[PDB]
């Protein structure tokens, strides 16, 4: 452990200098410098030179060496200080300022592709420096790029289109990255950015933005003050929209694998909500249990293995809610048939898994809704 | 021991229940102290194991003892502190090496403890997990001080989970440190399912990662297994992926310079991590950044430059070859690096693969790599000859194929010069590799397999190899005689694969027939055509050498290959070899000979009915032969319709069951599928329907399940009313077959049986009516709900696959269940009806309109039965039925 992964632990200049991270548009960075296109070449070339200098710095940057004892704090995986990307930040700041000015007015579209490439750039930046993200969050309008990306989130919350649809995804990526890269103390100052998430929780947002939003919700609920504030909303404590997205299933082109990623993230978020202290759980369990029960054995494909683990932690969450709150049972009566058929099925299926938990298994022994009936009249049947 | 307190636990009010439960907690803590007074009590011998078991047992019996369910935040903190005292005792046990060797129950106690503290209240779970994660962070920071050259501070108290019950985590050696890491990794693997929180998991990533970057080989393996569990759920976050892939590269580099057992102790977790991070499923490359996998690609490149296949000890080499496959076929070329860079990479790769091909004992984990590489070469050649008819040669176009030819001819000429001066097992191994790759390419790479006329290795080389293996059958002194003739029959199967793609000349074909019949010809030397055939008069001696030493599996192989020959050559001889191998005791030869005869019969004659000998095989159980027989009869129903014609399918080895033999067995046989051939009045199903019966063991019924769609698509249901009625009655006996998985299999099968049925007549409809009726009577007789569930899923299947007249039947056959009070039938069969009216492309209500008369009549009869078995009660039960039908 001598190279310290300076190359990987850097900006990933190999990544920063790589074919478009986003799908298409064929960009790379100074291609944008070749692209003479906060509205002038004035300060455009200044930001360009600052970014080139920061790139040379990160190339020559060895902030962490032989094991990184310098990176300290409650934040796990403190990447490194890396003052280089700081000088790269003005370029994306200028490009996203131009983008926000092109968004506030009813312009050009290429700036929006440049914008989403800049968002991917940001994702790369905050991916590999704790000092960088700390200044991103710290600096009211502090760090105007932060306020203007919040404004981009608001602009994309309505009148989606396709470019802003990608802006949703990449901005959620960078926020959840910035969020996950920040310590618990920074969540109180992350609350200002968190105020914008309810618009991304509108029933319009596409699935990738939705799952990234759930990841952000989990990262925020890891905080002890951000979780009650986020649950202080009106509709369903900000979670009614999430639950109805489970049941609603707005997108049909969205693969059920991505839906399962969404589901596992949701159930893990809610489990964390439990550790920091029904209709949707039942319908997703209905779909997943149908899929697994149609198969007669252990899931040989990875997607169905994740589906099985989703059954596991979903019945975990179910028994958690039932033991926490006894209103669970008449919150179940409207879906009692689905529940009484999935619970025995999923419980037998997890019994089919050789590994045991005895906690989720205690949950199985606790709920164990069986036989869904008393008997049917055989006379005049069929 | 305080049983009265352990019983009055529940009766006590929580505020003093906490005290009266601390008392037995303190008594159990005294029980621990009488053991935990000295850390080296007597010995570990692996006493205290019974103490840990009694702790677990008291815990199972009294879950509410260890933690109250009412929460009681202050008493919650108290029980947290007490669990922390127990945790400190068990952790200071886990710190001492000998006492750590007792980990089996050392997990069980705290593992179950966290399980139960989660089940009772999730907040306690989160608190305790954060405490344990803080401990793990301290541990990996100590290891970071070790690896970074800081002051190590060997003696450390490390007071974690400290308590004031009225607890030293002593460390004096790297062994104590790594052993507490062992315990931590085990409990983390056990608890990973619920601690996944999309942020806490990142901390887990980081800590397991820094543990992997520096740790003992056993610690490395346990961390490698933890990382597999992590990647299996959250994919891979970009942040720890840097350190993770760096640790991965350094581990790969070290693998060469690793001791045997040091490799062994982490072999299987390493391979699991390969398969998990590099699954077979496509798009798996999109999860990880292409620069990551590009440095992985150059890493594997330099590894093959090291000749890891020779330099390593364990072939389970198979994992790195599977990784090579992941790179080549699942991941596109030009994504990680450029296509020229990736090209020179795979060039160095396949060159090293050739060097190791020259000398290997087994080829399974190597032949697949070469197949994938030559496959991509074939595809790019086809693309560059996109439309040009053009005759092309890959010995010229592919430098890799030319080098393959060089390896083949070099090993073969070394054989010819001296078979004794060479590793006869491994030289012939490599010869087999190149030959069956050729034949695999003959049947796959060629454009006729997906305008372009490819020329593969010439046939003169093949007859040179024939003379070579003949000389081997001569010049062996018969050392093992087993592995060598197994290799020779591998070469034989390669040749016959080349022939199944393109038949040979009839005389060289006869030479091959004799090569395969040479074994145990001295067991069947005296029949009619024994002296009529011309190969025997020359094989006699080498076959005398192989009389009894010949392995039965190799007998299976050679008899199968002999069957795969065309009927024009020694047809009666194939019949005779089968009849000799027909009823022999060994399972493998029986399976192979019957799987050859299900084509050999139509080769001979009478391609309309099952042979009487195959009927005897139906009768004779040999159940494993009966499941492979169910499969081969699912094939027989077509090759008894087609003119014994096989299809050269793709059958790429996407799943290798170790030693893969009989590529033609993996190759499929087809029918001509003409209108006259496809129809069949059963005439063969009576033994087949006997095999269907429940008394027949379940796995063969499952093989029949698998073959069901094929055997019905090759079966006609137009005429033979009562005979086809009995065939269908057996199809539904399959529903009454006891195993439930077989029942749902038949549901998914009747889903296709309905369309395989040419036209839904009336008599079959009434047969279904009565048979499902008696099935429901039997199910309610048993009172077992699993029967009702399997049946209702079958009803939903047949409804989704129903014609106009069957859907109301299946619709009402589930509606009565739903009518009484049944709940599963709703969320299953009703959703099936919804999917069906989606297949009907109509609204569920408009669909109700077309069937509102049967539905309303059945709600009529439900209310009749209700009003006759019994007012407010009538009103409420009728409203229940109405809301269900609602």
């Amino acid at each position: 452990w001598r190279q310290r992964s300076n190359t990987q632990g850097s900006i990933l200049i190999n990544l920063l200098l790589k074919q478009p991270l986003i799908p298409g548009s064929s960009l790379s960075l100074c291609h944008l410098l070749s692209s003479s296109s906060s509205f002038s070449l004035s300060a455009l070339r200044e930001a360009q030179n600052l970014a080139f200098t920061g790139l040379n710095l990160v190339a020559r940057n060895e902030c962490s060496r032989d094991g990184d004892p310098a990176e300290g704090g409650r934040r796990a995986f403190p990447l490194c200080q890396l003052p280089g990307a700081v000088h790269f930040l003005p370029l994306v700041q200028f490009f996203i300022g131009l983008h926000c000015q092109a968004l506030q007015d009813l312009s050009v579209c290429i700036l929006e592709g440049f914008s989403v490439t800049a968002l991917s750039i940001l994702q790369h930046l905050v991916c590999h420096s704790g000092a960088v993200v700390s200044l991103l969050l710290s600096g009211q309008g502090q760090h105007p790029l932060l306020k203007m990306l919040l404004h981009l989130l608001a602009f994309s919350s309505a009148a989606t289109g396709h470019l802003q649809a990608s802006v949703l995804t990449q901005c959620l990526k960078v926020l959840v990255k910035l969020a996950e890269n920040t310590s618990c103390d920074f969540l109180p100052r992350f609350q200002c950015v968190f105020q914008v998430l309810p618009k991304c929780l509108s029933p319009e947002t596409p699935l990738p933005s939705v799952l990234l939003a759930v990841e952000l919700l989990s990262l925020l609920a890891d905080h002890d003050q951000l979780a009650p504030q986020l649950c202080s909303h009106s509709e369903g404590c900000l979670l009614l929209l999430l639950y109805m997205y489970i049941t609603s299933r707005p997108d049909r082109v969205a693969l059920e694998t991505q839906w399962l990623q969404l589901e596992q993230e949701v159930v893990w978020l809610l489990a964390k909500l439990g550790v920091q202290s029904v209709r949707a759980l039942t319908v997703m369990l209905h779909r997943q249990w149908l899929t697994v029960r149609r198969a007669g054995g252990p899931p040989r494909t990875d997607q169905q293995r994740r589906t099985v683990r989703c059954l596991r932690d979903t019945v975990l969450l179910l028994h958690g809610l039932s033991q926490k709150d006894k209103l669970f049972m008449m919150h179940c009566v409207e879906v009692l048939h689905q529940f009484d058929q999935v619970m025995p099925g999923v419980s037998m299926l997890i019994r089919g898994l050789p590994d045991v938990t005895d906690c989720e298994e205690a949950a199985l022994d606790d709920l164990c809704a069986a036989e869904t009936d008393v008997e049917d009249p055989e006379v005049e049947c069929g | 021991s305080m049983i009265p307190a352990l019983r009055e636990l529940g009766s006590a009010t929580p505020e003093e229940y906490n005290t009266v439960v601390q008392k037995p907690r303190q008594i159990l803590c005294q029980f621990i102290d009488r053991i935990l007074t000295d850390v080296n009590v007597v010995a570990v011998e692996l006493t205290s194991v019974m103490l840990l078991d009694f702790i677990q047992h008291i815990m199972k019996s009294s879950p509410l003892m260890f933690v109250n369910v009412s929460g009681s935040h202050e008493a919650k903190g108290s029980c947290i502190e007490f669990s922390n005292w127990i945790i400190t005792r068990l952790l200071r046990i886990a710190a001492t090496p000998s006492c750590h060797l007792l980990h089996k129950k050392i997990c069980e106690v705290i593992c179950s403890l966290l399980f139960l503290f989660k089940s009772k209240s999730p907040a306690i779970f989160g608190v305790l997990t954060k405490e344990l994660l803080q401990l793990f962070e301290d541990l990996v920071y100590l290891h970071r001080r070790n690896v970074m050259g800081h002051a190590v501070e060997w003696p450390v108290v490390m007071s974690r989970f400290l308590s004031q019950l009225d607890a030293p985590l002593q460390l004096m050696s790297m062994q104590n440190l790594e052993f507490i890491e062992v315990t931590l990794l085990m409990v983390l693997t056990r608890i990973i399912a619920i601690v996944f929180f999309r942020r806490q998991e990142l901390l887990l990533w980081q800590i397991g990662c820094v543990l992997l970057e520096y740790g003992s080989p056993k610690i490395k393996s346990l961390a490698i297994s933890f990382l597999t569990e992590l990647f299996q759920l959250g994919g891979l976050p970009a942040q720890p992926a840097s350190t993770f892939f760096s640790s991965f590269l350094e581990l790969l580099k070290h693998l060469v310079e690793m001791d045997t057992d040091q490799l062994k102790l982490y072999e299987e977790p390493l391979s699991k991590l390969i398969k998990t991070l590099f699954p077979f499923e496509a798009e798996a490359y999109r999860n990880i950044e292409p620069v990551y996998l590009n440095m992985l690609l150059e890493k594997l490149c330099v590894m093959f430059e090291d000749g890891v296949l020779m330099r390593l000890k364990s072939d389970l080499k198979a994992a790195l070859c599977h990784l090579l496959q992941y790179f080549l076929k699942f991941v596109p070329a030009g994504y990680e690096s450029a296509l020229q860079v990736r090209k020179v990479y795979v060039r160095n790769i396949c060159k090293a693969l050739l060097d190791v091909l020259g000398i290997e004992v087994d080829a399974e984990y190597l032949l697949g790599p070469l197949y994938a590489a030559l496959k991509m070469e074939s595809m790019e050649i086809i693309e560059e000859i996109q439309c040009q008819i053009k005759h092309v040669d890959m010995n010229q176009k592919s430098i890799l194929w030319s080098a393959l030819k060089q390896k083949a001819e070099s090993l073969q000429i070394s054989l010819e010069y001296s078979g004794l001066k060479n590793p006869v097992i491994e030289m012939l191994e490599g010869i087999a590799v190149v030959l069956q790759l050729t034949a695999l390419c003959t049947v796959h790479c060629s454009h006729q397999n997906m305008s372009v006329v490819i020329t593969w290795m010439s046939l003169d080389f093949y007859t040179k190899v024939l003379k070579s293996c003949r000389s081997l059958l001569e010049s062996v002194q018969k050392l093992d005689l087993e592995a060598t003739i197994d290799k020779v029959v591998k070469i034989y199967d390669a040749l016959i694969y080349m022939q199944v793609n393109s038949s040979f000349e009839d005389h060289i074909l006869e030479d091959l027939c004799g090569m395969l019949s040479l074994p145990w010809i001295y067991s069947h030397s005296d029949d009619g055509c024994l002296k009529l055939t011309t190969f025997a008069a020359n094989l006699l001696t080498l076959s005398c050498r192989i009389s009894d030493s010949y392995s039965p599996q190799a007998q299976s192989r050679c008899v199968f290959l002999l069957t795969l020959f065309p009927r024009r050559i020694f047809l009666e001889w194939r019949t005779a070899v089968y009849n000799w191998a027909l009823q022999s005791s060994h399972e493998v030869i029986r399976a192979s000979c019957v799987s050859g005869f299900f084509i050999l019969l139509q080769q001979q004659n009478s391609c309309n009915r099952v042979p009487k000998i195959l009927i005897d095989k139906v009768k004779d159980d040999s159940d494993i032969v009966k499941k492979e027989f169910a499969s081969i009869l699912g094939q027989l129903v077509c090759t008894l319709h087609g003119m014994f014609y096989l299809t050269s399918s793709l059958t790429e080895p996407f799943s290798e069951h170790g030693h893969v033999d009989l590529f033609c067995r993996n190759l499929k046989a087809t029918s001509q599928h003409e209108c006259s051939s496809s129809q069949l009045k059963a005439s063969v199903c009576k033994p087949f329907l006997f095999l269907l019966k429940k008394k027949i063991p379940s796995p063969v019924k499952l093989a029949f399940i698998d073959n069901l769609h094929h055997l019905c698509k090759h079966l006609d249901f137009r005429e033979d009313e009562t005979d086809v009625k009995a065939v269908l009655g057996t199809l539904l006996n399959l529903m009454e077959d006891p195993d439930k998985d077989v029942r749902v299999a038949f549901s998914g099968n009747i889903k296709h049986i309905l369309e395989s049925l040419d036209s839904e007549d009336g008599f079959i409809k009434e047969l279904f009516v009565l048979r499902m009726k008696e099935a429901y009577t039997h199910a309610q007789i048993s009172r077992n709900n699993e029967l009702k569930d399997t049946l209702i899923l079958t009803t939903g299947d047949i409804g989704r696959a129903a014609k106009g007249d069957l859907v109301p039947f299946a619709l009402l056959h589930l509606l009565h269940c739903l009518l009484s009070k049944s709940a599963s039938v709703s969320g299953a069969a009703y959703t099936e009806i919804r999917a069906l009216v989606a297949a009907k492309s109509v609204k569920l209500q408009s669909f109700f309109s077309q069937y509102k008369k049967p539905i309303c009549q059945f709600l009529v009869e439900s209310l009749h039965s209700s009003q006759m078995t019994a007012v407010a009660h009538q009103r409420e039960m009728a409203l229940n039925t109405l809301s269900e039908i609602a």
